[PDB]
């Protein structure tokens, strides 16, 4: 979670299609974040295991 | 082999084999496409042999 | 210089729109060796300004298409490489996906290319009335295929059913009188048999005299007509051997046809509801579909 992701969006960074050129989505960077839940309504809150 | 395949005839008549215009559409390459042919061994003798 | 050379051998080229041998260059520009004629039309085809054309008469250089213009808008280069194989398909023409796939470009692409091409009067499209799918794409000037469109028969691709029909009836009329007049005449077998027969050429001559329909029926349009009535098991035709006449269609041949019964009656088998049963396999003594109780016995008894 701390390295390899990294590595792996690096690896899938850009994404194109074919159809319609000079559009693109491009990755720059990954975050996993601390532990939370979506119970809240559209709102995170911590949680304990 | 090809002399061979023409010599079945002893007098062989004048082709009408003109060369239809089949000129190809300069195809706009898939960049893999494009990447895979680069990497061809072909591409890479002839770039040796352009030297 | 090279660069001259090129620069003649394109004005020699607008000259003969129909292309130049090397004849011509040679007799136009004769103080150049044949070495720098050669590297001069091999750089002028590498970067794609000429075309070459093996013909009887040998090589021939043209200069490729680039003044007749259907979409400017944008670039030349992509609208001669749709043009291209636009010409071809030619008179067969070709489908839009297939021309999506034969340039590589995605649909919007070759949209706005052909819409543009259609507004400058360099293709036309057309209805597949073969399959009716998609519209294909052919040159203005050429005339459709009468396969891949058109054709006597179809009507805005529409098979017209009741035109071959009238077609059956009319032909086998004029074929049942012609072989009644024959038989009548009792003049002699031979002759009454040859009486009897009628040309391609003459029925369709009588068609046309008939006039049923405005669209102009050629003589093999008859010719397949007759065919069709032949696989309906009423009409027989012969080819004969006849070097030249009114007709002169097949070379030292000529088909002819005649009105002939059939060899026999209907069969016995016909004649009775099991022979034209359709459930005919699943008929059985004890069951639910049985001889005892069948329906169609008794609608065939009762009537
Ligand atoms: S008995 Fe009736 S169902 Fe059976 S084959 Fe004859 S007609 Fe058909």
């Amino acid at each position: 979670i701390n390295v390899e992701i990294k590595k792996i969006m690096k690896a899938n960074e850009k994404v194109t299609s074919d159809a319609d050129p000079m559009w693109y989505l491009k990755y720059l960077n990954i975050y996993v974040g601390l532990p939370d839940v979506e119970e809240s309504f559209n709102v995170t809150r911590p949680v304990s295991p | 082999e090809a002399a061979n395949e023409a010599g079945d005839s002893s007098q062989d008549e004048a082709e009408d084999d003109v060369k239809q215009i089949t000129v190809r559409f300069s195809r706009p390459e898939s960049e893999q496409a494009r990447q895979r042919r680069v990497q061809s061994y072909e591409f890479l003798q002839k770039k040796h042999a352009e030297e | 210089d090279p660069v001259e050379i090129e620069n003649r051998i394109i004005e020699l080229c607008h000259q003969f729109p129909h292309g130049i041998t090397d004849q011509v260059i040679q007799n136009e520009m004769p103080h150049i060796e044949a070495q720098q004629r050669a590297v001069a039309i091999n750089r002028l085809l590498s970067m794609g300004q000429l075309d070459l054309l093996r013909s009887n008469t040998g090589l021939l250089y043209r200069i490729k298409d680039s003044q007749n213009a259907g979409k400017m808008k944008g670039s030349d280069n992509q609208e001669k490489l749709v043009y291209q194989i636009i010409e071809d398909a030619g008179n067969k023409g070709i489908w839009s996906r297939d021309i999506r796939y034969k340039s590589n470009l995605p649909l919007t692409e070759i949209n706005k290319i052909l819409k543009n091409l259609e507004s400058k009067k360099l293709i036309k499209a057309v209805k597949s009335v073969a399959a009716s799918k998609k519209k294909v794409y052919m040159l203005y000037n050429l005339q459709p295929d009468r396969s891949v469109t058109g054709g006597a028969w179809y009507s805005d691709q529409d098979f017209e059913s009741e035109f071959v029909e009238v077609l059956n009836q009319q032909c086998f009329k004029f074929l049942q009188s012609k072989a009644e007049t024959a038989r009548e005449s009792k003049q002699n077998p031979m002759i009454q048999r040859n009486s009897s027969f009628a040309s391609s050429h003459e029925v369709w001559k009588y068609i046309c005299e008939l006039g049923i329909s405005k669209v102009e029926l050629s003589m093999e349009d008859i010719e397949t007509i007759l065919n069709t009535l032949i696989y309906d098991g009423k009409v027989e035709m012969t080819i004969i051997a006849a070097k030249e006449g009114t007709v002169g269609s097949v070379d030292g041949h000529m088909k002819l046809y005649r009105a002939v019964n059939p060899i026999i009656p209907p069969t016995g088998l016909v004649r009775a509801p099991c022979g034209l049963c359709p459930v005919f396999d699943d008929c059985h003594e004890g069951g639910e579909i049985s001889p005892s109780n069948c329906i169609y016995m008794t609608e065939w008894l009762e009537f």
